[PDB]
């Protein structure tokens, strides 16, 4: 793999690919 | 964080598996 540069919806779609099923947290800084 | 990490810097794939339940 190589590293990215992921900003917005763009990061959810990364995580998404990643975890699948498994499910995610989005946890962005207040 | 990883948000931030990502959009500011960049981060890996391996980094990301750190949120996934
Ligand atoms: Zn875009």
């Amino acid at each position: 793999f190589v590293n990215q540069h992921l900003c917005g919806s763009h990061l959810v779609e990364a995580l998404y690919l990643v975890c699948g099923e498994r499910g995610f947290f989005y946890t962005p800084k207040a | 964080g990883i948000v931030e990490q990502c959009c500011t810097s960049i981060c890996s794939l391996y980094q990301l598996e750190n949120y996934c339940n």
